[PDB]
């Protein structure tokens, strides 16, 4: 019930693109944020790197 | 000499002469081959670059 997860940090991690991601935290919010970031990377936007 | 100067050659076909009173008509008939060039030679429709892509 503490789980300090807040993380909208597309600044620290940016264009330098990573293939695999692993998030060691069962908090739904953190997972969903990572999801959003990946799906943003996976969008029709011409610069692509295709992360998972 | 002209052909040597510019690279243009003609074909000879026939020679006829004929007089009348005090004049002689000397009639050559030449024939010249060539290819006609499209002149429009204009600017292109666009310049390509960036396309688009949806590999749904």
């Amino acid at each position: 019930s503490v789980n300090p997860t807040p993380n909208d940090y597309a600044t620290v991690v940016n264009e330098c693109c990573f293939a695999v991601y692993v998030l060691s935290s069962d908090d739904t919010d953190w997972q969903e944020n990572l999801r959003d970031w990946i799906r943003s990377a996976w969008d029709c936007s011409k610069p692509q790197c295709f992360g998972h | 000499e002209f052909s040597g100067e510019h690279g243009i050659t003609f074909e000879f076909v026939s020679l006829d002469i004929s007089t009348e009173g005090d004049v002689v008509y000397i009639e050559f008939r030449f024939r010249q081959n060539y290819e006609w060039c499209e002149t429009v030679r204009e600017a292109d429709t666009t310049i390509e670059a960036g396309r688009f892509s949806i590999n749904l």
